[PDB]
C-alpha cells in the first residue's frame, strides 16, 4: 500500500505524468521519473534558515579571498564592498579575530551601513589556498527605574536611571534598606508588601508610599514586586521591584 | 523492475545509491522534487563543510522532506535512512509537542530538540543511540513547512575546536552556583574564582536579563545541554560584559549521577557602562 502510495505521490510530483488523461504503470511510473530528473541552492537554504552568507578570507592577512552575495540581504552590506575582515568587524573584536587566524569557530559583531553592529555566529574551517578561512556567518533570533532586593529590603541591584527617577547615584541606594527611604507613615505598609510579596511567592503584588528624593522631597511612587526564584532550587534568591514614580 | 529502478537509483553516489531498496528510492525521489518545489518559492563542499550543523526542511504534519548530507557527520544516521520518515519517530517524546507547535503558524523559530545519535565521540547503531540535544534556528514558511538549521552543542570533555582569548571555563552546581572558575576571567571581567565561588550565577547578571536565563537554565537541565542568549554579567568596577555560553550537565560516568553544569562562556564585548555600579559587589 505504501509503495503504491509512492508510485501515485511521485505521479502527483512528475507534471510530465500527472498532466496524463490516465495513470499509467510502474514500468513506465519508473521511467518518467527517471527522465523527468535526467532532466534537471544549498545557499538559500541557509540564508532562508539562519540569515547566513559564505565568506572566504586569507589566513595570513585577513583580506577576502571570497564573498556570498548573501551578505546584502543578511547584512545590507554590497557585495562590491566586502578587503579585509578586520575592516568589517567590531574593533574590540580585532584581537580575537587574530588568533582565530582545523576548524574554527567564533562570534563577533561586524558592521551594517545604509555605525551599527549586528552580532554573527561564525563557522567555518582552515584550507590551503599563504592559507584561506572558509566561513558562514549567521545572525540570531530575539519615568522608572529597577532595583532587585534580598528578601529582608537591601538594594542589592540597581540600575542608572535611579538618578532620572529618585536622584541618588546607584551607590547612595545600594547596601541600604528601601523603607530607610520610605516615608514613616507608609513603613509597615511597605514592609507590608515585602512580607506579602515572599507569602505570595512567584507573582506580584504592588505597593505605593512616598521615596525620598535627595534634594528630600517626599515623592509618590508605585512599586511592583514579585519574588524571582531559582528554575532549580525554587529558592528565592532575591525579589525583582521596579518602582516606578 | 529492477532495471528501472536502479537508474532512477543512480540518477537521484552511484556507491550510495546501489544499495537502495524499492521504497526508499521512493522516498528520495519524491522528497527530492518536494523540496525542489519549496524552493522555487524561496528564490557546496565548502557550504556544506563550513557549518557546525546540518539543515532540515520538516513539514507541518512532521515529515523529514530534506536533511542535510553531512547530517551523518553529526547524528550518524545518513541522509539516506532518515529522509521522509517522521521527525517524531527520532526524537525525544517530551520535546515532541513543543516541535509540534514550532512546525505550526511570527516566522522565526529557535529552540532545542534532542535527536538520536547513532556516531560516538566511529559508529554504533540504533538500538544504542544516544540522545543528542540540537539546537535549532530557522522560518516557518508557506501546506507549511520549517527550514532549521540544527548545530550541536560541541561538548566541553571533548573538543575539536580550538578557542581564543574571550572565553573562559565555569563550573556549577546544578542550581548554578559556582562551584569553580577559569582564572582569567579577572583579567576578562575581574573577579577572583575566590568570591565567585559558592555564589549564585544569578546575582551577577543584570535584572533585565534574569528571566531570559532562567529558560536556559530549564533548557539546560531538562535537556542537559544549551546555549544562552546573549546577556550581561556585571564586572568588577562597575557596568557589565556581554556573554554567551555553551551550558552543557556533566554526569559521573560510575554511578550515573548529575555531578555539576560546565559552561564555556564566549565573553563578546569588553566592560560597558564601566563608570556605573550595578550590584553590591
Ligand atoms: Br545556560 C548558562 C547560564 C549561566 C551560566 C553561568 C556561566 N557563567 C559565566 C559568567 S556568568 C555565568 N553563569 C552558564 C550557562
Amino acid at each position: 500500500n505504501k509503495m503504491t502510495a509512492y508510485i501515485t505521490e511521485l505521479s502527483d510530483m512528475v507534471p510530465t505524468c500527472s498532466a496524463l488523461a490516465r495513470k499509467p504503470d510502474k514500468l513506465t511510473i519508473l521511467r518518467m521519473a527517471v527522465s523527468h530528473m535526467k532532466s534537471l541552492e544549498l545557499k538559500h537554504l541557509i540564508l532562508e534558515a539562519a540569515d547566513g552568507f559564505l565568506f572566504i578570507v586569507s589566513c595570513e592577512t585577513g583580506r577576502v579571498v571570497y564573498v556570498s552575495d548573501s551578505v546584502t540581504p543578511v547584512l545590507n552590506q554590497p557585495q562590491s564592498e566586502w578587503s579585509t575582515l578586520y575592516d568589517q568587524v567590531h574593533p574590540d573584536d580585532v584581537d580575537k579575530l587574530r588568533e582565530q587566524l582545523s576548524r574554527r569557530s567564533f562570534i563577533c559583531r561586524m558592521r551594517c551601513g545604509t555605525p551599527h553592529f549586528v552580532v554573527v555566529h561564525c563557522t567555518g574551517y582552515i584550507k590551503a589556498w599563504k592559507f584561506c578561512l572558509v566561513a558562514i556567518g549567521r545572525l540570531q533570533v530575539t519615568t522608572e527605574f529597577i532595583s532587585r532586593h534580598n528578601i529582608e529590603g537591601i538594594f542589592t541591584f540597581v540600575d542608572h536611571r535611579c538618578v532620572a527617577t529618585v536622584g541618588y547615584q546607584p551607590q547612595e541606594l545600594l547596601g541600604k534598606n528601601i523603607v530607610e527611604f520610605c516615608h514613616p507613615e507608609d513603613q509597615q505598609l511597605l514592609r507590608d508588601s515585602f512580607q506579602q510579596v515572599v507569602k505570595l511567592k512567584g507573582q506580584v503584588l504592588s505597593v505605593m508610599f512616598r521615596f525620598r528624593s535627595k534634594t528630600r522631597e517626599w515623592l509618590w511612587m508605585r512599586t511592583s514586586s514579585f519574588t524571582f526564584q531559582n528554575p532549580y532550587s525554587d529558592e528565592i534568591e532575591y525579589i525583582i521591584c521596579t518602582n516606578t514614580n | 523492475e529492477t532495471e528501472v529502478f536502479y537508474e532512477l537509483a543512480h540518477e537521484l553516489p552511484h556507491s550510495v545509491s546501489s544499495h537502495l531498496d524499492k521504497a526508499s528510492i521512493m522516498r528520495l525521489a519524491i522528497s527530492f522534487l518536494r523540496t525542489h518545489k519549496l524552493l522555487s518559492s524561496v528564490c557546496d563542499n565548502l557550504y556544506l563543510k563550513a557549518l557546525e550543523g546540518f539543515i532540515a526542511v520538516v513539514t507541518q504534519d512532521g515529515d523529514m522532506i530534506f536533511l542535510s548530507e553531512n547530517i551523518s557527520k553529526f547524528m550518524g544516521l545518513t541522509q539516506v535512512e532518515l529522509t521522509g520518515h517522521s521527525i517524531f519517530d527520532f526524537t525525544h517524546p517530551c520535546d515532541h509537542e513543543e516541535i509540534r507547535e514550532n512546525l505550526t503558524l511570527s516566522t522565526e523559530r529557535d529552540f532545542f530538540m534532542r535527536m538520536k545519535c547513532t556516531v560516538t565521540n566511529r559508529t554504533v547503531n540504533l538500538k544504542s543511540a544516544t540522545w543528542k540535544v540540537l539546537h535549532c534556528t530557522g522560518q516557518v514558511r508557506v501546506l507549511s513547512c520549517l527550514i532549521i538549521m540544527c548545530e550541536p552543542i560541541q561538548h566541553p570533555s571533548h573538543m575539536d575546536i580550538p578557542l581564543d582569548s574571550k572565553t573562559f571555563l565555569s563550573r556549577h552546581s546544578m542550581d548554578m552556583k559556582f562551584t569553580y572558575c577559569d582564572d582569567r576571567i579577572l583579567e576578562l571581567i575581574g573577579y577572583h574564582p575566590e568570591e565567585l565561588l559558592g555564589r549564585s550565577a544569578y546575582e551577577f547578571y543584570h535584572a533585565l536579563d534574569s528571566e531570559n536565563m532562567t529558560k536556559s537554565h530549564q533548557n539546560l537541565c531538562t535537556k542537559g545541554q544549551v546555549v544562552s542568549g546573549q546577556y550581561r554579567m556585571l564586572a568588577k568596577h562597575g557596568g557589565y560584559v556581554w556573554l554567551e555560553t555553551q551550558g552543557t550537565v556533566i554526569y559521573n560516568p560510575r554511578n550515573l549521577q548529575p555531578q555539576c553544569i560546565m559552561c564555556v562562556n564566549y565573553v563578546l564585548s569588553e566592560i560597558e557602562k564601566n563608570d556605573v555600579v550595578f550590584s553590591m559587589d
